């Protein structure tokens, strides 16, 4: 019943998961169906931190960070429900009711 | 608060849930407006001073980006705004 689906790219340490609360640190590119890249912040770059299980972030990407251990490399298919819902995020190219897909790499748990 | 860091950081956060969260652009510009005309007064004391140093810079770039946006609409320029935005936020914690 999670309203994404996650595929290992390269495993992590198998070891260090975040929990709820942690600061995570991430490398990511994110596509639209056609392959369209949305956003990257893989190049002055940095990854992006934020306190997972919060709702600092989109609910597909809160959950899915749960089940990363550390140095894992994971493509994450996220229902509309899970992400921008029935708005989307038109300034952002993102549109009514869209799966997203993110490549995510979680580099660091403070 | 008085302290520009506490300012700027309840300010960029409250302007980034408007922005992101309401899709209100008009309210997030109610929010930001102040701050940087704050800045544009310009520092009256040791540490609005040292803050200014160390963000000023990043904070008038973000706001210009933005004013690029408005007319652009373009997300590369939406995109630099918050980069900026957000690593001031992040610098002060
Ligand atoms: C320059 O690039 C943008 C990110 C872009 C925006 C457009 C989207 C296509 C996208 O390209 O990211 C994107 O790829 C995307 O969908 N992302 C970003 C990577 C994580 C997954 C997802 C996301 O949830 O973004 C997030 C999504 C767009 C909005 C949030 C979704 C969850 C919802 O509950 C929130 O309601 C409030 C809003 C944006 C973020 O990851 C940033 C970090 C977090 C926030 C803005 C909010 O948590 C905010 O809450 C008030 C904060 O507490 C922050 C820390 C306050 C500071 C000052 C603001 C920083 C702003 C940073 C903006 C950044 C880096």
């Amino acid at each position: 019943s999670p309203k994404y689906t996650k595929s290992v790219l390269k495993k992590g340490d198998k070891t260090n998961f975040p929990k709820k609360g942690d600061v995570v640190h991430c490398w990511y590119t994110g596509t639209l169906q056609d392959g369209t890249v949305f956003d990257t912040n893989i190049q002055n770059a940095k990854p992006l931190s934020f306190k997972v299980g919060v709702g600092k972030v989109i609910r597909g990407w809160d959950e899915a960070l749960l089940t990363m251990s550390k140095g894992e490399k994971a493509r994450l298919e996220i229902e509309p429900e899970w992400a921008y819902g029935k708005k989307g995020q038109p300034d952002a190219k993102i549109p009514p009711n869209a799966k997203l897909t993110f490549e995510v790499e979680l580099v660091d748990i403070d | 608060s008085i302290l520009w860091h506490e300012m700027w950081h309840e300010g960029l956060e409250e302007a980034s849930r408007l922005y992101f969260g309401e899709r209100n652009v008009k309210g997030m510009f109610e929010v930001l407006e102040p701050l940087h005309a704050m800045m544009e007064r310009g520092p009256q004391t040791l540490k609005e001073t040292s803050f200014n140093q160390a963000y000023g810079r990043d904070l008038m770039e973000a706001q210009e980006w933005c004013r690029k946006y408005m007319k652009s609409g373009n997300v590369k320029d939406l995109t630099q705004a918050w980069d900026l935005y957000y690593h001031v936020f992040r610098r002060i914690s």
